[PDB]
């Protein structure tokens, strides 16, 4: 452990803090909270604070239901903005039924639940190393978004440069002193677009460190007078933002995926997760992708993946193994966007891996040869399928995979699937201006 | 009907 | 016949026209011409003025192809608006290949194709009565349309009165004198929405009226500072667009869909058309709502068809049979919208009236129920199938549909899927502002 | 739903 | 105190801070839901461990005697012509005279937590309302139910919502008024309520609250003449 | 490429 | 096409 309750008592003692955030995850992703005053630590701690747990259903809450608001003490952050008259400190809590029974609907208990299944397999940590992109765009002077980029970087660029601004800069050096582990950073591909990788660490706290990511990076670009979205395409004819994720299983403390003498140096258990995860690609793109727009950056010609592949040098394939190899070796999982739920997504993802190791799965062969060229009915007759083009499309393969409806459980499932019907309802019947654009004046 | 407050956000 | 060459030639020699505009109809409903001084008109009439053919092709035309331009007489039309020196008439000309033989790439063309092929099967005439709705936006300064209704009128209202205004009016007005037989006009249920029903003709002649009266419509809406447009669904949360098609089929003069001994006053023939567009309604739904538009009109509740069902009293059926009988009887397809090619509607649905009833196929029964009350799987297990939802999907049908491909043959089959899946992929992959409303400070 | 153009009145 | 202090500190900030029960339409509206515990001895008379629901007599009685005067009482819970317009069908707030455990917008909720914790919520009460006086009759209300040994009704678990009025009237759910004037009808004939508050109170509260509906009946608001000066 | 002065219309 | 997001420069 890190923490104590005792360490946790004397810190906010001395920090002074008068404020306290339980936050915790919904189903769309969007952190929620509930806030006490420091007096109420106390009950905080004892697990006592009750809330009304309907509101991780989202919009399509309908009955008040009573939980418990379990927190967890590593997960204790003091806030440097500090707010007045006293500083602010956060808990990320797990939710709680009455009864003392862990409730079914949380997104991160259902991730600890997947990884005791896990644990049953015989492994022991399950390691994820994100990736996400993210675009900065300037404010007006009402403070809200506009479509201008705050600079005309490219791929690696030193385009910020020194002399003030360097919003990456600053966002990465105040993460640093928050406690992250961030390995490396640089200007992405589109202009405006900025990526910052972490350390790999355990799956919860890699999706706690993607939350509080996705948090400090709005809020220190609305210091710097700018917008910070995690939107997978704000803009047609640009690259998009992903959030490729490092997957990397471990038994005994050793790596899995790693054998020295086998070819392409990886192990039988690395590729039957590959097996499982090309399985099951199609059927969890609805939770790895979950917005209507996620599937406009799954088109081609942009680095996204648009079919179910994998290799070790392609142009943006689904699944893609880096030459690193021993303790480092990983498989990267590339549909991911930065709008999916951490804790849903590394869910299916861990599922669907483990379905793959359960069942011995043959993986298909890699692909080397650049399969954009070929048709699509050229490479049907392959193992190449495409990735749904739709969110109603990826809604519908979903719901069909059996496996990946257990990976989130009953309630997540139904509720999942009637706020995304919901999201698509809404979205098809809408009359773009595009299309008075091109039907207006034409007809 | 029956959920307005909820589903206001759309 | 109407006029022969004399007439013709008289006609203008008096009129003092300077300017004859030989007009056509390409794959996507567009109207195009090309124009030839007065001197010319001897040329025109003898059938030698030749053309670039592939504009019928649109934008996906690759080659010039040279075509002729054989003139129909009894489509000669003179212009209201003078031409200051001289005044302008037009003719609506088929499309014919330098050896003589018509153009199959030539919707009206392949109108008259289909057309003998029902007088092979013992019909005469093939009569329609179409009722077109339009909406009439309001100009800006820079003439340019906005989105403000030119009136909040109502379903059959006295809302634009006299003293002035009252475009639709002037339109009906117009149209009488340019030879338009109107049955009547009315308000439609949106606000700035009108329809005007012509008196059913022939089809050839029913689809030229169609088109001539888009052009004058919107010419005459251009007069009184207003846009009038035919888009499907211009607006969202608005009714819709509709072209209702009342179809009747005659043979040997009398009407074939007719029986007094017979229940609901339908002969064996009516109930055979009624099965052959009840089979493949699925299919040509591509042909007659062939934008993306075009499916945000079919939603429900704006009494838009949604279902493949016919009813003599339903709420939006896609079949509706008018209480009217005997020489009146009809069938009307209420899916058409104004935004369809007529040709290329007209062809598919005699195509699908007549594989009803050429194999005999058994109408399913008429639905009086409201199916709108229970949901899909409630009304899946009978007869009662869904509307293809976008584009797409109706593009898909239609390939799927043996008979349907015929019905407007091989060159307008490929040339129609390649424009159409143009203008999705077009679609698909843009960035509609309503996703960054949704998206861009959510995520 | 059911009946949206009839009542868009209100 | 409270509305007090975040009036005040929302004048600070530069924001306007109202307890409105419903300050705009379509929008989930205000509440001011009432936990209410009795004890006795000083341990809490609601709970018991070995009853259904981990409830006690005394908590059935009151539950009674809460849903019996329930339409007497709204007209002092909710006290002014905006209150019924938060008391509408859709915003999680109630319009039904029920009790339940889970349930969408019921008007007696009971919490999950027993043991001291162990509590009834009466959810119709509205911040608009005087707090004394909303305080007195429901504790009347309670206390009635507990005096005469009323029996609770059964607990409604399955949406009220779904079935038309017509369709739940049969059942013991009623309606709770629909406007100020009939809430002030409902209140002046029930007997009990009356004394909840004694005569002094009953009289001048009845004047003020009629003389507030006539004020509002006789106006003519913006929307009427949006929906009749052209149409008429 | 190869097509496009006939699609600049998109 | 299967290059647009690197030839966006241009
Ligand atoms: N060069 C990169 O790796 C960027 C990846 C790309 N932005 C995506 O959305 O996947
Ligand atoms: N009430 C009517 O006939 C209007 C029909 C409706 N506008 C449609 O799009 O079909
Ligand atoms: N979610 C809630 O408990 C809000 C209650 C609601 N605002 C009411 O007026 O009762
Ligand atoms: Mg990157
Ligand atoms: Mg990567
Ligand atoms: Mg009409
Ligand atoms: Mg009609
Ligand atoms: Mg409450």
């Amino acid at each position: 452990a890190k923490y104590t309750r005792e360490d946790i008592e004397k810190l906010v003692k001395e920090e002074n803090v008068k404020y306290i955030r339980l936050q915790f995850t919904d189903i769309l992703g969007t952190i929620k909270n509930v806030e006490i005053p420091v007096s109420q630590l106390g009950k905080a701690l004892d697990n006592k604070v009750m809330f009304d747990g309907s509101s991780i259903e989202g919009f399509v809450r309908i009955e008040e239901s009573d939980m418990y608001l379990y927190p967890d003490l590593n997960t204790f952050v003091i806030f440097p903005w500090t707010a007045e008259k006293g500083k602010v400190a956060r808990f990320i809590c797990d939710i709680y039924n009455p009864d003392g029974t862990p409730f079914e609907g949380d997104p991160r208990n259902n991730l600890k639940r997947i990884l005791k299944e896990m644990e049953d397999l015989g492994f022991s940590d399950f390691n994820l190393g994100p990736e996400p992109e993210f675009f900065l765009f300037k404010l007006d002077e009402k403070g809200e978004p506009t479509l201008e980029l705050n600079d005309k970087g490219g791929y690696f660029d030193l385009a910020p440069t020194d002399l003030g601004e360097n919003c990456r800069r600053d966002i990465v050096l105040e993460l640093e002193e928050m406690g992250f582990e961030i390995e490396a950073s640089h200007h992405e591909v589109a202009p405006g677009q900025h990526e910052i990788d972490f350390k790999y660490a355990g799956a919860v706290r890699s999706c706690d460190d993607i939350q509080t990511f996705k948090l400090v990076v709005k809020t220190i670009a609305r210091k710097h007078g700018l917008h910070a979205t995690f939107m997978p395409k704000p803009l047609f004819g640009v690259n998009g933002s992903g959030m490729h994720c490092n997957l990397s299983l471990f038994k005994n403390g050793v790596n899995a995926f790693f054998d020295e003498n086998a070819d392409l140096q990886l192990s039988e258990t690395a590729k039957h997760f590959i097996a499982g995860i090309v399985k099951h690609a199609t059927s969890f793109t609805a939770v790895t992708n979950p917005t209507v727009n996620s599937y406009k950056r799954l088109v081609p010609g942009y680095e996204a993946p648009c079919y179910v592949a994998w290799s070790a040098q392609n142009r943006s394939p689904l699944i893609r193994i880096p030459a690193s190899r021993g303790i480092s070796t990983r498989v990267e999982v590339r549909s991911v966007d930065p709008a999916a739920n951490p804790y849903l997504a590394l869910s299916v993802l861990l599922a669907a891996g483990l379905d793959g190791i359960k069942n011995k799965l043959e993986a298909p062969a890699p692909i080397d040869r650049n399969i954009y060229v070929m048709s699509k009915e050229e490479r049907m007759e392959n193992g190449i399928v495409d990735l749904p083009a739709t969110l109603a499309e990826a809604l519908e393969e979903f719901k069909s995979n059996e496996v990946m409806v257990k990976a989130l459980g009953e309630h997540l499932f139904e509720h999942f699937i009637e706020a995304k019907e919901i999201e698509w309802d809404m979205f098809r019947t809408q009359v773009h201006p595009w299309e008075r654009e091109q039907y207006m004046s034409q007809y | 009907t029956f959920r307005q407050g909820d589903m206001s956000r759309f």
